[PDB]
RNA sequence: AAUGCGCAGAUACCGGGAGGAACGCCGAUGGCGAAGGCAGCCACCUGGUCCACCCGUGACGCUGAGGCGCGAAAGCGUGGGGAGCAAACCGGAUUAGAUACCCGGGUAGUCCACGCCCUAAACGAUGCGCGCUAGGUCUCUGGGUCUCCUGGGGGCCGAAGCUAACGCGUUAAGCGCGCCGCCUGGGGAGUACGGCCGCAAGGCUGAAACUCAAAGGAAUUGACGGGGGCCCGCACAAGCGGUGGAGCAUGU
């Protein structure tokens, strides 16, 4: 993107909750373009959360994703010798991208055999504040504000 | 243990470190801190954060003598010279005033080759 | 831009060789004890050259300073 | 980063003292001097120079081989001084190496007196003097009826003209006269020899054999730059999948 500022491509709202954020999460779950199998997994998870929590599924998802969004991160940059991890805010666009991505990544690290079970338990663990997805977020934040001795390199 | 209330904060800024010295109303130091006193060993000492820490450290060690207000005095140009000032303005320690007193020669000693370059 | 007030305008009449008129020579120095440039003093090549020699005499007499601490920041 | 320095307490801070060297701002957008060169302030001694008046002498002028004096820095001798700085040198680091660049130390020296040395990109790379040839503009300094004018100096742009070009242009690289100095393809060579000078280091003067078809100046178009400015490409970054491991297919 040397010329255009690049415009975010809005996606079709959810075919259930109608939430656009929901579709996004489904795309991350999707691999080899098997959208059906993808959605068939996410919704299968919403069912697994309704019996585990008396609260509706969308309430959980929203919470989870939010807990997993990093406020700050470091981005390498040569300044005059070696490389320097410079801390700096994360734009809302990126916080979302990362949360969802990490969610799906930690999700497929869990031992549970059924995919849907992995996403479900992982979303729940996320809203609860636990779970490896929230760890990455914590570790990334712990990463910056741990290099504040370079935060004056905004970039 | 002498309850001084008010005194002086000296910020010695340079491109390698920032050292802060809190003194009593007439020059004598009470407590001091620096980029090294706070763990930064290498060149992190020159960084502005080290300055901010060094200042905060200096102020806290001062409150221990019931220090409320202080007159700041900066010497040097290095980084963190400004964070050091701001740090003291956020350290509960009332910054009574700020004065720059960097020593400058009226052309005396021949500087090191490093500080001569194109004169 | 860079439009201040001229030192000469603010003053009325004065002898540039009077190295004892502190009250008036003071007007020719900065917040610091430095001798003001010509863009500030409004004096002329010749006058500025005499002022300089006068401010320096008063300094040796301890009437004018060589340098003061900058207060602010 | 390390050497180094610090608990025989450093760094940072306040007070007092010793000493040496340099002289902030003003400062230039400048000034003075024949050049080298010369800037804190005060006094003394002393050189040059510009202007007004146009009063005196009355061609007394210009130039200048040789001579003589002056001559940045480094360097030399004798004596003194010695903060800071710093050839050498002693260490640390970098690196393939590092007899360097960076860092910590450091002697001569840098400073003063006296004596010597006499060189420089000692440059405006532009000997001195005089006369003559549009102007514009900024500036330092003096006189004036002080818009603006008139003299001396410092810059810039430009008439005519000049110039290989770049450029020069009343501060001529223009148009002319006078006198001096100097050049005569490159390398060998600022070398050898000789002479003169110097305590020395060396300086001045300055070849030959041999050897090359060039050496060279300005400008032009390119290409290039670990030069600058602006701008693109899945170029990087962001991201998703993969190659590099395995078996096998196939090309080498
Ligand atoms: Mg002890
Ligand atoms: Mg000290
Ligand atoms: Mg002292
Ligand atoms: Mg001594
Ligand atoms: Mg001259
Ligand atoms: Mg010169
Ligand atoms: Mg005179
Ligand atoms: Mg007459
Ligand atoms: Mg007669
Ligand atoms: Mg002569
Ligand atoms: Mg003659
Ligand atoms: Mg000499
Ligand atoms: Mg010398
Ligand atoms: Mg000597
Ligand atoms: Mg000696
Ligand atoms: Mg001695
Ligand atoms: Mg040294
Ligand atoms: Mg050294
Ligand atoms: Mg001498
Ligand atoms: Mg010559
Ligand atoms: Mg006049
Ligand atoms: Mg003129
Ligand atoms: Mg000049
Ligand atoms: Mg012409
Ligand atoms: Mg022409
Ligand atoms: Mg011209
Ligand atoms: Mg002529
Ligand atoms: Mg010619
Ligand atoms: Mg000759
Ligand atoms: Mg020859
Ligand atoms: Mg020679
Ligand atoms: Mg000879
Ligand atoms: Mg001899
Ligand atoms: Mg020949
Ligand atoms: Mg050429
Ligand atoms: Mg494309
Ligand atoms: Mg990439
Ligand atoms: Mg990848
Ligand atoms: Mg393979
Ligand atoms: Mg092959």
């Amino acid at each position: 993107a040397r010329r255009r500022r690049a415009e975010v491509r809005q996606l079709q709202p959810d075919l259930v909750y109608g939430d656009v954020l929901v579709t996004a999460f489904i795309n991350k779950i999707m691999r080899d373009g098997k959208k059906n199998l993808a959605a068939r997994i996410f919704y299968d998870a919403c069912k697994i959360i309704q019996e585990k929590t008396g609260q509706e599924p969308l309430k959980v998802f929203k919470q989870a994703v939010e807990n997993v969004k990093p406020r700050m991160e470091v981005r390498s940059r040569r300044v005059g010798g070696a490389n320097y991890q410079v801390p700096m805010e994360v734009s809302p666009r990126r916080q979302q991208s990362l949360a969802l991505r990490w969610l799906v990544q930690a999700a497929n690290q869990r031992p549970e055999r059924r995919a849907a079970v992995r996403i479900a338990h992982e979303l729940m663990d996320a809203a609860e504040g636990k779970g490896g997805a929230v760890k990455k977020k914590e570790d990334v934040e712990r990463m910056a504000e741990a290099n504040r001795a370079y935060a004056h390199y905004r970039w | 243990k002498r309850q001084v209330a008010s005194g002086r904060a000296y910020i010695h800024a340079s491109y390698n470190n920032t050292i802060v010295t809190i003194t009593d109303p007439d020059g004598n130091p009470i407590t001091w801190s620096s980029g090294g006193v706070i763990g930064y060993k290498g060149s992190r000492k020159g960084t502005p954060y080290a300055a901010q820490l060094a200042a905060l450290d200096a102020a806290k060690k001062a409150m221990a003598y019931g220090m409320q207000s202080v007159d700041v005095i900066v010497r040097g140009t290095g980084a963190g010279r400004e964070q050091a000032i701001r740090a003291l303005q956020a350290s509960g320690l009332q910054v009574k005033s700020i004065v720059d007193d960097t020593p400058v020669p009226h052309n005396g000693c021949r500087p090191k080759k490093k500080f001569r370059k194109a004169s | 831009p860079s439009r201040k007030a001229k030192v000469k305008a603010t003053l009325g009449e004065f002898d540039l060789r009077d190295y004892r008129n502190v009250e008036v020579l003071k007007r020719f120095l900065s917040e610091t004890g430095k001798i003001l440039p010509r863009r500030r003093t409004g004096l002329s090549g010749k006058e500025q050259r005499i002022l300089a020699k006068t401010i320096k005499r008063a300094r040796i007499l301890g009437l004018l300073p060589f340098t003061e601490k900058l207060v602010r920041k």
